[PDB]
């Protein structure tokens, strides 16, 4: 058995298999283009994705049951982390080739990767870039609808704060999967998140704050709109 | 006023009406290479005339860089970001654009990347091995100058320490009747420095010559040259290699310990242990140059260049397999434990 439906989220669909247990899946956006040694089906003529939770910061986010999640079809998104291209491969797919993303990662050896991708998944912009200098890509970008923000920073909130003053139209949302001791290592992370959850709250309204075990130790994908 | 764009550089009103625009005239992948990063072009410059010759005197840019070196070109420059321009230029792409404005956000956006970024290569670690022992025999072509602009000129020597701010009065002068007050002023040099100099031509002991004056200056043209090469590739190509690595010590510090080790694998494969020492066997251990453990005293030393090696490892280890920009938290990590030890 190899069944697939449709997911709380538009763009998002859950899928069982031999195995009776549920796993997401995302309508890949470009038939045979396969990023991060993933696992892909087959349905009645689609290539659903999946999308695995390991590799992904956000399959944990959802797979734990996210509540809201501004990523819908069409919205374009700034993206401050983009990598490899892997766990965010799936949101060019629910965007859709109505929505956006401008992605950020700054060393080159690894965006270098997702360069290719770009060339048929024409619906991400490859931006060598540096998101702590939020001005120096004010030329590659256009206000967005959504700043996901996955960065190995320490102050992963004046960043988040500072690209979404520069490119979140108001309405906004915000995401960011913020590492405890990425930000304090010598903090407690029940207590870090009260400090980010208020700092970050000091500009933005704190829409949900989810926590990412046993995925991901102390990870927390918050959700924040910009009134 | 002044923000970019992927079609050019735009100038706007206090109210957001389009004053004057100019479009890129060599590609705009070259041009916002230089805007962006807050370099002024041939085309911000000519926006910058005209719209001046408009009646203007006030400027915005969204760089502090732009707008620094906008007014140590004249035009007095405030630097504001996101400027009105930007917030204009943004907020309505297909405005100034048209309707496919997206597709030329990407076209551009994807062109400067493959710009940005270095082809993969099997071992630039390698070519970073490499001109990092140039820039060692470099080294010695410049101490070897030394004592020559010198035995036609010893003065010199004391009042310019600084190799680059020295190698100008050969470069561009030679001979020591070559001097003028009038160039003596250009070059750089203070008023102190208009006499300390003037006082040179006419002043001090020292063998002139006419063909040795232009073997000298052919000398500084050579030493320059592959220096700063040398300088700037080990920079841009520890980007590829070990972003990890240099922004940890520096991009030099670091190309110093893949050459230490003989390679990045090499490294890698290095312990804390073996890092803490790697360098020196009276010199002992390359890693110490770091700013912090060099101005603490020897008894703490021990002690953080411990916590070093450990991030340096690290910063291997990924550097070597996928080069993950890890830094801040290890920089973070680090500044942490440090400050436990006083």
């Amino acid at each position: 058995m190899v069944e697939v439906k449709k997911h709380k989220f538009p763009g998002v669909y859950v899928v069982i298999d031999d195995d009776g247990s549920e796993k997401i899946a995302t309508k890949n956006l470009v038939p045979g283009q396969r990023v991060y040694g993933e696992r892909v089906i087959k349905w009645e003529g689609e290539e659903y994705r999946i999308w695995n939770p390991h590799r992904s910061k956000l399959g944990a986010a959802i797979v734990n049951g996210l509540k809201n999640f501004p990523i819908k079809p069409g919205k374009s998104v700034l993206y401050l982390g983009i990598a490899s291209g892997t766990t965010a491969s799936h949101v060019s797919d629910i965007v859709g080739w109505e929505g956006k993303i401008y992605g950020i990662e700054f060393s080159p050896r690894v965006l270098r990767e997702l360069v290719p991708i770009v060339e048929e998944r024409r619906n991400i912009i490859p931006i060598l870039g540096d998101a702590t200098k939020p001005e120096e890509y004010r030329a590659l970008v256009t206000k967005v609808d959504v700043i996901f923000e996955d960065v190995a920073q320490p102050t992963q909130a004046k960043i988040l704060i500072d690209n979404a003053k520069a490119y979140l139209k108001r309405g906004g949302y915000g995401m960011i999967a913020v590492k405890s001791r990425s930000i304090d290592v010598t903090k407690e992370p029940e207590q870090v998140f009260k400090e980010v959850e208020r700092e970050l709250s000091e500009y933005f309204e704190v829409i949900e704050r989810l926590n990412l075990e046993p995925y991901e130790k102390d990870h927390a994908l918050f959700v924040v709109r910009k009134p | 006023f002044i923000s970019e764009n992927v079609r050019g550089i735009y100038a706007f009103d206090e109210n957001g009406n389009l004053i004057e625009k100019r479009y890129f005239t060599d590609k705009p992948e070259k041009v916002l290479d230089q805007l962006l990063k807050g370099e002024i072009t041939k085309d911000l410059e000519e926006l910058l005339n005209s719209l001046k010759e408009k009646g203007y005197d006030e400027f915005v840019f969204e760089h502090p860089e732009l707008s620094r070196r906008a007014k140590e070109l004249g035009f007095s420059a405030t630097t504001e970001f996101p400027n009105i321009a930007g917030e204009r230029l943004r907020s309505n792409p297909e405005e100034f654009l048209g309707e496919n404005w997206f597709e030329e956000y990407y076209k551009v956006g994807v062109a400067l990347t493959r710009m940005r970024i270095q082809e993969q290569s099997g071992a630039r670690d390698k070519m970073v091995i490499q001109a990092i022992e140039a820039l060692d025999d470099i080294n010695l072509l410049v101490a070897r100058l030394r004592e020559w602009y010198s035995l036609h000129f010893p003065e010199l020597d004391e009042l310019l320490p600084k190799h680059p701010q020295y190698v100008a009065f050969v470069k561009t002068v030679g001979h020591r009747d070559n001097i003028n007050e009038e160039v003596l002023r250009e070059l750089g040099l203070s008023e102190e420095k208009i006499k300390k100099i003037l006082e040179a031509k006419e002043k001090t002991m020292g063998a002139w010559m006419d063909q040795t004056d232009i073997e000298v200056v052919r000398q500084l043209a050579e030493e320059i040259q592959l220096r700063k090469k040398l300088e700037d590739y080990i920079d841009r190509a520890m980007d590829d290699v070990a972003p990890n690595l240099k922004a940890l010590v520096g991009a030099k510090l670091a190309a110093r310990l893949i050459s230490l080790a003989g390679g990045l694998r090499e490294l890698a494969m290095m312990p804390s242990s073996t890092i803490q020492v790697l360098g020196a066997e009276p010199k002992h251990g390359v890693i110490y140059q770091y700013p912090a453990i060099n101005r603490s005293p020897w008894w703490q030393r021990g002690k953080i260049a411990r916590a070093l090696a450990g991030k340096l490892a690290i910063a291997a280890r990924v550097d070597y397999f996928s080069g993950e920009y890890i830094a801040e938290e290890l920089k973070k990590e680090l500044e942490a434990r440090i400050r436990e030890i006083k």
